């Protein structure tokens, strides 16, 4: 290779100024409103689409940019500095896309990727159920083959954009035999959202990220045609499992984005607030906080960068992604609470921007794999280096 | 009218119960205990009547270890005037039951010259629902069990009680025994002021030997297990 | 060893919980006597007779047994106990059942046993305790077993194929320390 | 003469009442009160009826004259229910404390007596838009006009600030900026209907939403001379001497919130399975429940200690500040953890844990931040080793 | 009743004796004892003279008959001085626990009594090269043979093993490998002069360098049936039971060492200057010091509580385990922080704090590691729910 | 350009040299050296033969003229073996650096050349009994008396201090108390043999026990003005200046240590069993090894990043301190845990983790404390936001 390098391609500086411009001029002024009401932020999403900073993984031959993972993270962080409600609605897109990208054929890729190119359509990742989240192999949604079709019966839970999606990627149980290993019991589908059997549930009310819609949805007798399975039967589990490589690093990039905001807000504030004669930053305790916060963001940034480079390069990045996701998530929380703190009573208030960050940050420890789960994956990956 | 109210110190219902390895009974050491919730209801009834000024005094009796001080004290805080603890060491506590207790409570009743014994309908520990009946039995007085409504009528009680289909309604002559059921009333709180005022009110600690009662039980628990 | 069953009833209608009681009764392996008390008894006495397990139906008819009051019925059951000497006196662990037996017991000066779900033998029983969260097994060594019986823990006995004698019960003096006034 | 860790029987009954009310009347409606931010009036009135409020008011004033140890145990039980409501009712002790420690018979009968008679609220008025932790940087001027005093300036973040009969209010008595803090402030009792008081709109905060918190402007407020706490300039001693008997109560609230986190996380981890087993059978989750239990346990002894020190008439500045620091921190720690254990659900608005994360954050800010608690413990600590 | 946090007037005498012994007699030599690592025989004898040792022994046997709360006051004071020394002292009382809680009067008078007449030592031998934490994993077999038992196996890491008059020994009775802990072990009293007992070399450890820790091998060692503890197969319950009364005392050691570290570090930051100020006037230093004072107080209340729990007749398993875990960890955090406050001096053996870092690590390993401690708390805790 | 976390083929080979070296030559004697405290001359000397030492010395003096990234990457491999020996090795770079950045063709050819021909050692000399962190408070005197300066005072904790051919020395040259650091100090090269230099005893330290640490007294010591750095009074800039290209190599050292800890703990957790499962099947253990790997991975990038900023001619201070602070903490954290995973064995001299714990502590302390690394990070960060 050449040296190590921590310098963006001019093209990437180019993408960065755009996402940062939008995030700073369009998202920021409105984000407190959308968090207050939960209104799904349609004008910004359209604008993000328009501005080219959405559906970025779609390959060129379906009429997208075919951007890389590093580029997607680069952008994510900027939108997430503005708002992660918004950034999460944008991402949900990639997440439903990813299995169509990695595992679909040309007719699928083109019909279903292609359409997001020509309208700001939304799509969704449909996996989690009331009874299984972390334990993917625990999902219970049924798929029975009946002719040239599949019938789907199941409930889904916590689905981002679940109520705004033109279509879903769906994981289901293909084979009834309980004893059937995960590498053979699931099938992956594209399901158009307006198919007869499908009932979106209500907008689900959460602590954080209150402007993306996440919803449960039920499939009663849903009809899904052969041409929409992903590799074939029993392939469902590898197919879902393989999307995370290209996407975990982006959600981590999200966490880093809210983390940076918190630091920024907290730093501006400590620069202007006085107590006992001096500005907050002249009290060592505060200084030191601002310092550790500065460290954590930096390290969390290199971490997700690292993960996106490994995959961009064409290796499997499971280990690096999972450090990124664990570490980014953990520090995002830590920094959110500390930002509230540095702001004192003001931080706990609704008119200042920090409590929101505190509420938004918790999800990074939960979805797209929890902290524990991140840690399982890493230990697994670590321990193999030590066997023959 | 003078009233006697029976109160039983039971494993607080909230405590989730654990069964002994030696499978002889359940685990009663270092285990929170309050006043059985039906007794709560009866103590409430003594007091509402004392409030309606139809009762001049309310005695509260309890049978077991010394920790039944705790139990009698709560009753005292709710409106009970003096307390009686009948003392049985936590050894003989084990093999004591509704028979013993009714025997106890009856001797007690005739002695303190009472006109009503109020009990809760069943203890959440042994689930017997036997004491009240048995006590009415020894005094030869009538019994309104599972009372859901009560009313003094001179020298007659009118008891509405809770029977399998709906309510039944009795008139009883007046030394009477009444056992409280859930729908009877909503029992009041011990107010912090009255919990303080209750320290002042005294509890005579006596023994079953004194009252004139034998504790020997030809019953016998053989084993206790978990459920299926 | 003989057994006695207080039949619960109403408006000429054996209460179901009694059939279950009678199954539980025959488990003990002794002539099963069943006692019907009330103000119009003869009809139920007749159904009780048809029932399998039942060697003798005793009838105590009398106006005073309005509302089956435990102060009226207890000396009645006691009167029957003297003429006959049962080892066992049971009833369906219903509101009627639970109200009557512990008194009867007091009067006999034996300790009763509540709400049983199995019968390990003529002196060993199984109830629940603490909202049923444990299972208690009790050996009773009394001159008389008094106890009530959980309905759903035993099958209803065949209502036909019974060859029971129906006899006049022994009589008791109306107490009138309680009185029935009303229902729903 | 021996350590003891067993309550008096009197205190167990107190706890049983406080726990009955909290489990049966607070919990079933705490989420409503959190959704709507409406002030829990029906509940305060109940707790007041129960004898659970103004526990500190001495006997000869119609109150219970109860110790700091008792308030702590009551208030843990109430926090477990809702710290929104535990905080509304605690703020009455906070406003009353200056009067209880430092007020003349006329004052204690006048202003504490009312609280015995109707269920009215009072509030502690000290913070301002521009000083909070730096009490000494309080700038609300108070000036003499023989007869009386004239209050000018502005208070922020006042618990019960719009539902109060009266205020303990602390103001700069002395214009000289070279004046020492211990003689610069006068503390007043200040009737809330007094002309010139402008109470503000409710403050919309992240947590303990049903608590009333609001800002107040004072303009040319006339306060009578007989309402001064000890004398001119004495305020700072007074204001400060209060935290002795309040800080352990606040800590006891953080621990309330904490048990509740602990309890909800444990219940859930006992029903939810992942990968074929209950949450409790994955070591990482056990170890979590473990570390939560320990932090709860020690937070509790720390406030119990602080409360006992002051009940022995010793001052407890070291101890209180240990408890407030530790309780604050672990309450925050336990909150996210309860939210983490309940996974997706935890983060949702219909499960009970998410509120606890939002409420817990206040414990590192009001009644002295995590930072200034640490300055106090350092001050007190160093002094033991110097000459 | 009521809660109380004041020692008893008598307790305060123990504390005074113990502080005087530790400060006037342990501190001045401890540095050296760490350097040379030799067994501190004289300070032990003196601890023994002064009443600060074998404290759990009943009046019956000529002991002082004191509680776990009393034992805890003393160990905190001794540990402040040196945990090496204080370990060697407690080891005796851990040795004794299984005999105190489960001996009959012959054994108690015999093996406890002697400790009254003479400053002898005993040890607890349960650990093995194969199993420590996992007690049901010990593979030392004991076979019956008429009126006496033949012990074959090997024990490792024995405090005072090697300086002892006798040992508590746990061994696998039942040879069928399917048998439960509850019936597979017998606990013995084993006299040390016994033939077959080969005491190994002095083990060379990071910290508590003057404690005698070593492995011992057992070749055909014969143990009379009179020295079995409750009966064949009751070994587990016996050992397990010892822990309630001792774990709080290891916690108090952790608090002793901690306290020392805070003392050292505080003393120093009141006299070193950097950038024109005493260390103490830098807010980062103060905040450390605060946090340290914070942990010692919490840590001490945790053992105190545990100790009172058992002393008042109930099981304290949950609280004891909390105390151990929390004190053990904060021991290690305080020590590294003390070194940190003292700068390069701190890293240097001519100052008292680097020794603390090496001593404190043990407090997260013996008598149940941090992890085993959490297991216990979780199990205790969860069990109040279903 | 764009990001790359890939080494040059040349780098991949330097790394392989030093791995081979540290793994076959260092590891199998380190424990032995640590037990005795003997300075490991065979090793220093073998390092020099392999070109793994004095790496920053330019080509124009016969040096390798390598970058900070290269020194870092070498240093991690050596520290994995032993940080006692690598700190003796690195010692040489800390002393050389102020000559590398600020002296003139004459000074470099004389004092760097020599190192290029014999394995000599040199040292950095700044700290004194009264100051280490506060460099502006050093009291060693340096006055001009002719075409030369006289030196009086005392140095403490000098790595290589008793094994050094020459010293880079820093003395206060300006008597005026009120004189700023920017002007008040001069930096000197100083040959070890000079009259008046008395080397003290080998200092006995908790860890890195075979590194040579000593105190040095300067009694009326004369150095030629030819040996002055850029000029009189520009000393502080010279010393401060060095910290850019040395600080990352110290942080790689810790990462090396950290990595060793991880491997020893992982290798063990894979062969010890308890309660029937391998250590590694106890989730609490998996999770420890998982957080450990994370810390190592992140700390590695931390130093790599600061190494690259400078290698590319940017200033460094911020990234370097982040790395130093962070890699420092994690070494310590990783060492207790590695001791912890081995259990009772971990505590014992016959296993290799005990040492690592003792060794790991200097990383919080030398080449700038954990505390002052935070001061530096803070000030660099707060500047990005100030007008
Ligand atoms: C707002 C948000 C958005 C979401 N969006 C989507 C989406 O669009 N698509 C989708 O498919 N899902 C989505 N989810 C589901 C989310 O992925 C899951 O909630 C999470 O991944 C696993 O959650 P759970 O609630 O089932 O956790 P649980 O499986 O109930 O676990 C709860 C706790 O146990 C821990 N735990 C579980 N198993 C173990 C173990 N083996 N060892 C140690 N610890 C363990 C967890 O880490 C967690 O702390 C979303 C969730 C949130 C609420
Ligand atoms: N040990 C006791 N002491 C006092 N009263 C008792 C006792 N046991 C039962 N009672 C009274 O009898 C009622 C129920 O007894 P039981 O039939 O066992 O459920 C209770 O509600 C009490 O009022």
């Amino acid at each position: 290779g050449l040296g190590f390098s921590f310098e963006f391609t001019e093209q990437q500086k180019e993408f960065q100024a755009t996402a940062r411009k939008f995030a700073r001029e369009e998202i920021i002024p409105v984000a407190a409103e959308y968090d207050k009401t939960g209104e799904y932020p349609v004008p910004l999403i359209r604008r993000a689409w328009e501005l080219g900073l959405m559906n970025t993984h779609i390959p060129e031959n379906c009429g997208g940019l075919g951007l890389g993972t590093f580029d997607a993270c680069l952008i994510s962080e900027e939108l997430a500095y503005g708002c992660t409600g918004v950034q999460t609605a944008i991402e949900g897109n990639s997440l439903g896309q990813m299995p169509i990208i990695i595992a679909g054929n040309d007719q699928q890729k083109k019909k279903y990727l292609g359409r997001m190119t020509e309208e700001p359509l939304m799509c969704a990742y449909c996996v989690t159920e009331p009874g299984a989240g972390s334990d993917v192999a625990g999902i219970k949604t049924k798929a029975e083959k009946k002719g040239d079709e599949y019938i789907i019966n199941g409930q889904k839970m916590w689905i981002t954009n679940g109520g705004k999606a033109n279509w879903y990627f769906l994981l289901a149980r293909s084979d009834p035999d309980p004893k059937a290993p995960a590498n053979k019991a699931f099938t992956g589908f594209i399901v158009e959202a307006d198919t007869p059997g499908i009932q979106i549930g209500r907008k689900e009310l959460n602590m954080g990220q209150r402007c993306s819609d996440t919803r449960g949805i039920v499939f009663e007798d849903v009809k899904v045609p052969k041409e929409n399975v992903l590799i074939g039967d029993g392939a469902g589990f590898k197919v879902a499992m393989g999307a995370f490589d290209k996407t975990r690093p982006v959600v981590a990039a999200g966490a880093v984005g809210l983390a940076q905001r918190a630091l920024d807000e907290a730093t501006k504030y400590a620069l202007e607030r006085k107590t006992f004669g001096k500005l907050l930053v002249e009290h060592q305790a505060i200084s030191f906080m601002l310092a550790e916060m500065a460290m954590k963001v930096e390290l969390a940034r290199m971490s997700y960068q690292r993960a996106a480079w490994e995959v961009d390069s064409g290796r499997r990045n499971t280990y690096y992604a999972s450090i990124a996701k664990a570490f980014a998530g953990d520090i995002a929380n830590q920094l959110a609470t500390d930002a509230v703190q540095i702001l004192g009573g003001n931080g706990f208030n609704t008119e200042y921007p920090v409590e929101k960050l505190m509420r938004d940050a918790k999800i990074y420890q939960i979805y797209e794999g929890t902290s524990q789960i991140q840690r399982l994956i890493v230990a697994r990956e670590h321990i193999d280096k030590y066997k023959n | 009218l003078r009233v006697l109210v029976a109160v039983k110190r039971v494993i607080d219902y909230a405590v989730k119960i654990r069964v002994k390895p030696d499978r002889t009974g359940v685990v009663t050491d270092g285990v929170k205990h309050s006043m059985n919730p039906f007794c709560e209801i009866a103590v409430e009834e003594a007091v509402r009547l004392k409030e309606k000024k139809l009762v001049k005094e309310v005695i509260a009796v309890s049978c077991g270890p010394a920790q039944c001080q705790e139990t009698i004290r709560t009753a005292l805080a709710m409106g009970a005037d003096r307390g009686i603890h009948v003392e049985v060491p936590p050894a003989e506590a084990e093999r004591l039951g509704p028979l013993q207790v009714a025997r106890v409570l009856a001797k007690l009743a005739e002695k303190e010259k009472v006109d009503l014994v109020l009990l809760g309908k069943q203890a959440i520990d042994d689930d017997c629902n036997q004491t009240g009946q048995m006590t009415a039995g020894f005094l030869d007085w009538p019994q309104g069990t599972f009372a859901s409504q009560v009313t003094l009528e001179g020298d007659k009680l009118k008891v509405e009680r809770e029977i399998d289909g709906g309510l039944e309604t009795l008139r009883l002559k007046l030394p009477a025994v009444v056992t409280a059921d859930l729908r009877l009333n909503e029992p009041r709180y011990a107010t912090l002021p009255n919990i303080m005022k209750a320290k002042k009110k005294k509890i005579e600690v006596i023994k079953p030997g004194d009252l004139g009662v034998d504790l020997t039980s030809k019953l016998s628990v053989i084993s206790v297990e978990d459920p299926p | 060893q003989s057994t006695l069953v207080i039949a619960e009833h109403a408006n000429d209608s054996l209460a179901p919980i009694t059939l279950n009681t009678i199954t539980a009764a025959t488990r003990l392996g002794g002539e099963v006597s069943c006692l019907v008390a009330g103000t119009k008894c003869d009809k139920v006495a007749q159904d009780l007779c048809k029932v399998a397990g039942i060697a003798k139906v005793l009838v105590a008819q009398h106006d005073v047994y309005k509302g089956l009051l435990p102060e009226e019925l207890t000396p009645l059951i006691l009167a029957t106990q003297k003429q006959f000497n049962y080892t066992h006196i049971c009833a369906g662990a219903s509101a009627f059942g639970k109200n009557l037996l512990p008194r009867v017991a007091a009067k006999l000066e034996v300790a009763p046993i509540s709400d049983i779900i199995a019968i390990k033998s003529p002196d060993t029983f199984v109830r629940t305790i603490y909202a049923g969260n444990a299972l208690c097994t009790v050996k009773c060594d009394e001159k008389v077993k008094v106890f009530s019986v959980r309905g759903t823990s035993f099958d209803a006995a065949a209502t036909s194929g019974g060859s029971a004698s129906s006899e006049k019960a022994s009589s008791t003096s109306p107490v009138e320390i309680s009185e029935w006034l009303d229902q729903k």
